[PDB]
């Protein structure tokens, strides 16, 4: 009775997730990551478009799926 | 009243936490003999003494086809009927005979919790354990020697739980 | 992983249930479905949607 | 033959099954039936017909 | 061991053994957190 064969294998080693992860959330005291980070009267054109581009995309730190990027330092916005 | 035949104290249960709340003398089952003579009054006192004897003592002494879970289920290991498996050629249509594997299915169905609990008490065990307690000579000691379990507003570790915070 | 994760036998992915019975009124109406989950299956209600 | 051919118990010869589910789409019509074959019986599907 | 590490304490600062890595566009990812 071992279920390791069902899991994805990360190379001679099953990819067993942390057992400490079973959901629990309520009104106060429960906070989850990935927060809400974010005819022109004004013709600047430029920053405007750029800003719209920014508005449609993303950035944060626990986004560590895969890799952070080369040489390093550990930072915030936890 | 009398420090020798006392009206018993009856516990109060808190269902929610499982602990036992404060208790109190029984106040719903008293007998009103205030209109009786010495004969019946002695008889009633003897009856209450008999009740107290019953309580003290009680408390002190008395502390194939497995059933599955109420509907038995049969059990077969080599009941495999559809021996085919779809290789490159075959194409198996709808199928399936639900059978409980003897070791895997049943044992996985009847495993207990991973680690046993440590906390409050359920109703049945509370009934079996917390009989009414007879307090013979009430509060006869120095301060701090009294049974604090009786006061519902008393916490075992931090003494005398201040209500209203 | 290869074995014991996906059913090789013919099986649907997106089942479609039809209303067995329906009632109407001037302000609200009622729809009743006979949701069926055959053996060797598990249904996560989060996917269900009218 | 005399015996072991035909039941003496009250058994139907023809059974009709009412649809349980219906759908009248603009280009189709889906019907569902609960075919029930009781014990001590055998049904030759060639007899069945919508 | 290694003495070539930043030391934030008397104890060295060393990451996880399992740190070497991969991703193919594929979706051979679409995988979870560092946590």
């Amino acid at each position: 009775i071992n279920f390791a064969s069902l899991a994805p294998r990360h190379g001679s080693r099953p990819f067993m997730g942390n057992w400490q992860d079973i959901g629990t959330s309520n009104m106060s005291g429960g906070a989850f990551s990935w927060g809400s980070l974010w005819k022109a009267w004004n013709s600047s054109t430029g920053q405007m478009l750029r800003d719209k581009l920014k508005e449609q995309n993303f950035q944060q730190k626990v986004v560590d799926g895969l890799a952070s990027g080369i040489s390093g330092v550990v930072d915030l916005a936890n | 009243m009398s420090k020798e035949i006392p009206t018993p104290y009856m516990w109060s249960y808190q269902p929610q936490m499982g602990l036992a709340a404060g208790a109190a003398q029984d106040y719903s089952t008293r007998i009103n003999y205030m209109s009786a003579g010495p004969h019946m009054i002695s008889r009633v006192n003897g009856i209450r003494a008999h009740r107290n004897r019953i309580l003290l003592e009680q408390a002190a002494i008395t502390t194939l086809t497995i059933r599955g879970r109420g509907i038995q289920l049969n059990d077969e290991s080599v009941s495999s009927s559809l021996g085919l498996r779809p290789d490159g050629t075959f194409q198996i249509g709808g199928a399936g005979r639900p059978s409980f594997t003897p070791r895997q299915a049943i044992l996985t169905l009847q495993t207990s919790s991973s680690e046993p609990r440590s906390g409050g008490i359920g109703t049945l065990q509370f009934i079996e354990e917390f009989v009414p307690s007879v307090y013979f000579n009430p509060f006869s000691g120095p301060p701090g020697h009294y049974p604090d379990q009786f006061i519902p507003n008393f916490d075992a570790v931090k003494d005398s739980a201040d209500g209203y915070d | 992983p290869t074995h014991d994760v996906t059913t090789d036998r013919s099986q649907r992915l997106t089942l479609r249930f039809i209303p067995v019975d329906r009632e109407d009124t001037a302000y609200s109406y009622k729809a009743r479905f006979t949701l069926a989950v055959g053996d060797n299956r598990v249904l996560d209600m989060a996917s269900t949607y009218f």
